[PDB]
RNA sequence: ACUAUGCUUAGCCAUAAACCUAAAUAAUUAAAUUUAACAAAACUAUUUGCCAGAGAACUACUAGCCAUAGCUUAAAACUCAAAGGAC
RNA sequence: AAAGGUUUGGUCCUGGCCUUAUAAUUAAUUAGAGGUAAAAUUACACAUGCAAACCUCCAUAGACCGGUGUAAAAUCCCUUAAACAUUUACUUAAAAUUUAAGGAGAGGGUAUCAAGCACAUUAAAAUAGCUUAAGACACCUUGCCUAGCCACACCCCCACGGGACUCAGCAGUGAUAAAUAUUAAGCAAUAAACGAAAGUUUGACUAAGUUAUACCUCUUAGGGUUGGUAAAUUUCGUGCCAGCCACCGCGGUCAUACGAU
């Protein structure tokens, strides 16, 4: 917050990685970690399907043209 | 509390005003089911005249009958009001003398 | 006992004593001050005593304060045109700071008086209506006018009940 | 004086009551955890079905987190 | 060249996040009067701002200009200026680099570097 | 008389009147302050946590936990006109 | 709050409850008339009558007034933009009235509702982000912003469709409830609709009817209370019985506390 230039050299030379404090504290327990994993997985699957549909839709349009 | 803590909390949280035997109503009408005696808690010593009634709300309550002498019987209709009988525990209703079947105490 | 130091700062009379009413151009006032030092005492007192009064009279101006970011305290105003007015308040008393900002970016007494009169243009004393908006609800309140029938009974001949009876008699 | 005696006497009557009905409480718990697991599974099924998936994500099996896994 | 409808034509805040592409999440604070206590407290608001050059870093004070048309649901401002860079502040009064309440370069000197 | 146990090596449990029954920090000793009393002289400021009659209740339910007769979190109905503290 | 009563063997402290003030509804007892204001158990079901016409045909109106508080944390305040099923001027500019998108700030309860699970940005379509203990999400409750505003209009949030098929217009009825206004008169005034207009219509409204619910002016007097708090008791009966109290309490033979007087 005061001398960024010295900060960068100090971290590079001393080999210390600095991570910024996270804005929000995240609770952790078995129920949360299991639901949070599915929610990420469900989202990815929905987006993967959309990408496939877009390619097929574009491919059909290209053939018509 | 500090001014920052008073700000984050605001005015005191207020428990809601739970209703009593009349359910926040001036009077209720009930049908007598039984007439019995209740014994006041010691040190009081008496045979207080009470009755069970089925109120219009649908619940059943025990009501003290005031006055010297009543003619109430089963299936009679009465107008009950609030007001607890201090010596009688659990008796939170009283019958109104002079309304429906219940009549004014008979001055004799 | 009211909590905090100088609890008079938390009274409506004190908040209303402020005299700095900014021009419509003023949009933001950043306050950069240091918590330790000797030349920044007036700046610290200005944040303690004066910033509440300024915000009270200028509710729509964003006052954001930063601490110990620079060697000296200063004030920077951001105007709607895009201009930035920097003020240096080092070695300056809190009273001096208020007078300086009042001069450069404060509305004059003449302008404020005109706005007050314009605000009250639609209030008329003669208008009748509820007490919240008007002096008198009804003309019966006025002296010499026919009084309200509720307070004073009307003559029988002025009553519809009586007039209807005569028409039937006719 | 009588306030710790009453906590002691109240606490004494709870430990006795728990002892008398210890076996019943065990069967209550095993059933409360089973309902706690079904509620967990159903809540996870609601998520993917609402998102529009017709089957749970590939290679996903709801973890059994309330069973005697430890 | 009509201006935006939003009240916040000009807002100052601190960059609390920069993980979105070309967008910086900024936290502004305003003073709001507590009516019971008659004391001012800080109410903070989040503003998404368009950072075209991705020149923003967490912790730096910035000035945002209201966009004429909202770029998206939440991006209704752009990065007008970086008032203070995080760790790279330049004193407005003297113009010399500073590191807190101290001068990295004395104001008496004239390095012109 | 003798066992679990107290010991060692690995884990687990997370409980005490875990109490100096005193949150931390910087002041001041005069403000004509025994400002109840008793403890430990009093008192100002700052920040956070906590409290709002007693019993019901170190309870019921809820969630988390290697804990499964467990711990932490923690009500209401209902009852009383007191409960409680220091002398 | 100018306070008071009530923990004890006693004192002090702490702390709750209750008393005294003010108002609305209902009930007991009681009551003359007059003027005024208000009218209110119920989004439960409704017999009957009426509540929207006007007018040289076209149109205009019946989108209002009136009613209820259904739903919803629903809102307030403020900004921008555009319209109107409009008006009046110009053939183009001033209003009233709305609509849509927004946001300086403010805006009910439960945190034993602590995570939400797509809620983000970029604009080659990639990045992995968005809200959240400064209270997200979930649930519960409530009309509020009061010259008035908002929502609703038999029910299915809506109303193509369907259904259990219409007074939450005025009056009135059934059921229900502690809760009880006329199945009334007039379009003369004001307001609205229509017409160029004389005019017509209106359960809006106006003038009445009804009711101690309130106020005012008067005239009869009734109601409660009388241990303490807290103004005020004589005789007799009763004898821990009958009864009484808001709190403390009273009654076992001299009861100012119960009943009569
Ligand atoms: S209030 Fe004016 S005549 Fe009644
Ligand atoms: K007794
Ligand atoms: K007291
Ligand atoms: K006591
Ligand atoms: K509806
Ligand atoms: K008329
Ligand atoms: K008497
Ligand atoms: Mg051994
Ligand atoms: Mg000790
Ligand atoms: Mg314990
Ligand atoms: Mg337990
Ligand atoms: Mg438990
Ligand atoms: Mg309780
Ligand atoms: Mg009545
Ligand atoms: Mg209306
Ligand atoms: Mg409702
Ligand atoms: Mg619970
Ligand atoms: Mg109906
Ligand atoms: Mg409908
Ligand atoms: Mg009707
Ligand atoms: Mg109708
Ligand atoms: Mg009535
Ligand atoms: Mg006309
Ligand atoms: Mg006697
Ligand atoms: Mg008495
Ligand atoms: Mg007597």
């Amino acid at each position: 917050q005061t001398n960024y230039d010295v900060f960068e050299k100090t971290c590079k030379e001393l080999g210390v990685e600095y991570t910024l404090p996270p804005l929000h504290f995240q609770k952790v327990h078995r129920r949360f970690l299991a639901k949070k994993a599915l929610c990420i997985r469900v989202y990815q699957e929905v987006q993967k399907l959309k990408k496939q549909k877009r390619a097929l839709k574009a491919a059909a349009a290209a053939a018509k043209k | 509390a500090t001014l920052n803590q008073m700000h984050r909390l605001g005015p005191r949280k207020e428990p809601p005003k739970r209703l009593g035997p009349t359910e926040g109503r001036p009077q209720l009408k009930g049908v007598v089911l039984r007439t019995f005696i209740r014994k006041p808690k010691k040190p009081n010593s008496a045979n207080r005249k009470c009755c069970r009634v089925r109120l219009s709300t649908g619940k059943e309550a025990v009501c003290f009958i005031p006055g010297e002498g009543h003619t109430l019987q089963e299936h009679h209709v009465v107008l009950v009001e609030g007001g607890r009988t201090q010596d009688l525990p659990g008796v939170k209703l009283k019958v109104v003398r002079g309304k429906y079947d219940c009549g004014h105490v008979q001055k004799k | 006992p009211m909590k905090g130091r100088f609890p008079i700062r938390r009274t409506l009379q004190y908040l209303g004593r402020g005299d700095v009413v900014f021009k419509e151009s003023v949009k933001i006032m950043t306050v950069n001050y240091n918590t330790y030092g000797e030349l920044g005492e007036g700046a610290r007192k200005f944040v303690f005593f004066n910033i509440p009064q300024i915000q009270y009279k200028n509710p729509w101006v964003q006052i954001m304060m930063f601490k110990n970011m620079t060697p000296s305290p200063f004030l920077r105003f951001y105007l709607d045109s895009g201009e930035q007015v920097l003020v240096d308040v080092e070695t300056k008393s809190n009273k001096e700071i208020m007078e300086h900002i009042k001069k450069i970016l404060g509305k004059k007494e003449e302008t404020l008086r005109e706005e007050e009169l314009e605000k009250q243009q639609r209030f008329h004393p003669g208008n009748f209506g509820p007490r919240k908006y008007c002096l008198r609800e009804c003309m019966c309140e006025v002296e010499g006018q026919v009084p309200c029938p509720g307070l004073v009974p009307l003559p029988k001949e002025m009553t519809g009940k009586y007039k209807a009876a005569l028409k039937a008699s006719t | 004086v009588l306030k710790i005696r009453r906590r002691k006497m109240n606490h004494h009557k709870y430990r006795k009551l728990v002892k008398r009905t210890r076996f019943l409480r065990r069967k209550v718990r095993e059933g409360r955890l089973k309902k706690k697991q079904i509620k967990f599974e159903k809540d996870l099924k609601r998520i993917w079905l609402k998102a529009g998936l017709k089957e749970a994500p590939e290679n996903w099996q709801t973890p059994k987190i309330y069973l005697k896994n430890k | 060249i009509v201006r935006s409808s939003v009240h916040a034509k000009w807002v100052v805040g601190k960059v609390i996040g920069t993980a979105m592409i070309k967008t910086a999440k900024v936290r502004a604070t305003r003073l709001v009067l507590d009516p019971y206590l008659l004391k001012y407290f800080n109410k903070r608001k989040t503003y998404f701002a368009h950072d075209a050059l991705q020149q923003c870093s967490v912790g730096d004070i910035v000035l945002l200009r209201a966009l004429p048309v909202p770029r998206s649901k939440h991006v209704k401002h752009e990065l007008a200026e970086i008032i203070f860079k995080v760790g790279r502040v330049i004193d407005p009064v003297t113009g010399k680099p500073c590191a807190g309440t101290a001068y990295l370069e004395s104001p008496l000197s004239e390095p012109r570097e």
